[PDB]
């Protein structure tokens, strides 16, 4: 890689688990982030800083004042502008050397499938079950790993789902406000899982991690595939 | 004798997960359950027999983001 | 608070644990963030978004290109500019309604004591033992809660230390004044700083939560463990 | 008798202090903290703290970066 990338990514290149080959792998990768809200904005910021070669940012909402309490990539001057465009602009300022693609729309059907197809990993940062079920269906069908997280109030949940779906999928598991740093910790952890998966770092997958930000405790549960699953059961 | 949501309580041997949830009057919609830190798929609740010493967790899905 | 504040903090206000009363207490509080690096930049972003009324941002560095991999508040356009100034400017863009104070300095001695005294809570986001021991000594002497965290490689450490210091202080755990600058994964140091913001919001809004617990994170195995802290009888700081 | 040391099973003599055990394992004390059964044991107590059969011990180093 060129001198500018070496200096820019030097603090993670110093890590023997990533180093020059691991960074090159991130630079050759493509990540699809669906939803640019509480979860997606910190995730996109960390992934752009880490040097993921191409980030595809999908969202069809505009920035609203009430968003700023937790969507840290935005500012008051972005209010009423399309989130994917503002994200693309701000992330470019952070790292102008990677490819940032903005999709201003509700990714669904054929369009969702082409984007999941091109991605090496998909981050589900949406806010409703119908959409999460549709993204999960596309990832399994296209055999693409999915990193999904959620948060509400003081609680968070996260799971890394990867081919051959030995611990099942989102559908096997699932057939008020929110505190900013709780959704933020979940989105940041999604970024951490993507970096590890793209750089080839051995780590667990197939576990549901639950966070209670009020008792400040975490618990890990082993996911299990459901024999009757219409998505990954065969 | 089992742990339900980290709290001891007495049950009844040979009972299914479904039987147990029914007696406790718990919503099973939007709910998932684990036994000894492993998820038990919902489709298996009708048949899965709760054992003595089982550590059970019943929680709700969070979809927000 | 006014109508603009009501809308801005609405998603936090909906939580009965915070509500209108808790938001007002955040708005009336003061937080000192020492260190505007991997830990400090996300903590400041979230605390600003949360409506902490006054944030004091202290750091003695200028932005460097290699910072961007983990210090998410900065951009390529800020390279070579003072960190506390850039942070104050970027944060007012996020939230122009709170008080943002920039201290471009390595807080020590009298200046440190005065900033600690004025803050309701201090976030230690620095990067060396000596400074961390100095901050801890000031917080205990001035009876000000201290939320401290660190990260290196794939690991992180976090503790919330509050008066009357029932579980001791930073010096009860670490008697060392020096270790016995390495790599780090962006999101690992980021999660520790974001967790520092979370602890601050709970402390300032009055949410019952644990303190005096050392939380350790291994980002590679994806596991957390919580250890109960214990005061040291001969601690020269909180030993009394 | 038998203990867990950093999550791994290990055998060691009965009647040993934390200091003697760390000495046996050739572990450096500077920059380290120790927990037994999930509670920190202040370093100032290691020379007298007796390790007990079935103890779960963690020995880790301070991280100061940020
Ligand atoms: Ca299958
Ligand atoms: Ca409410
Ligand atoms: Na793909
Ligand atoms: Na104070
Ligand atoms: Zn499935
Ligand atoms: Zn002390």
């Amino acid at each position: 890689m060129n001198d500018r990338d070496f200096m820019r990514y030097s603090r993670q290149i110093l890590l023997d688990d990533i180093a020059l080959d691991g960074q090159q792998k991130l630079l050759d990768s493509q990540v699809l982030i669906i939803g640019l809200g509480g979860l997606g904005t910190p995730a996109a910021l960390y992934l752009a800083g880490a040097g993921v070669g191409t980030l595809v940012l999908a969202d069809d909402d505009d920035v609203h004042l009430s968003n700023l309490q937790r969507q840290i990539l935005f500012t008051t001057e972005d209010i009423d502008r399309p989130k994917s465009q503002v994200s693309q602009q701000r992330l470019t300022q952070l790292n102008p050397d990677i490819q940032l693609t903005a999709l201003q729309q509700r990714l669904t059907g054929e369009a969702l499938k082409d984007a999941v197809a091109r991605a090496d990993v998909v981050l589900d940062c949406t806010d409703n079950m119908a959409t999460r079920q549709e993204i999960n269906a596309a990832c399994v069908a296209l055999n693409t790993p999915l990193i999904t997280a959620s948060a509400v109030g003081f609680g968070g949940q996260l799971m890394v789902l990867t081919p051959p779906w030995e611990q099942g999928c989102y559908r096997c598991l699932w057939p008020a406000g929110v505190v900013g740093p709780v959704v933020g910790v979940m989105g940041t952890l999604q970024a951490l899982e993507a970096i590890k998966l793209l750089s080839g770092i051995e780590t667990p997958a197939g576990e549901l991690r639950l966070f209670d930000g009020k008792s400040s405790q975490w618990r890990s549960l082993a996911l299990r595939r459901a024999s009757g699953c219409p998505v990954c059961g065969g | 004798q089992i742990l339900f949501n980290d709290q001891a309580m007495q049950c009844a041997a040979g009972q299914t997960v479904h039987e147990l949830l029914e007696q406790l009057d718990q919503r099973q919609a939007g709910a998932a359950l684990a036994i000894n830190q492993q998820i038990v798929p919902r489709e298996q609740w009708a048949q899965h027999i709760v054992q003595d010493g089982d550590q059970i967790l019943l929680f709700q899905v969070i979809a927000g983001g």
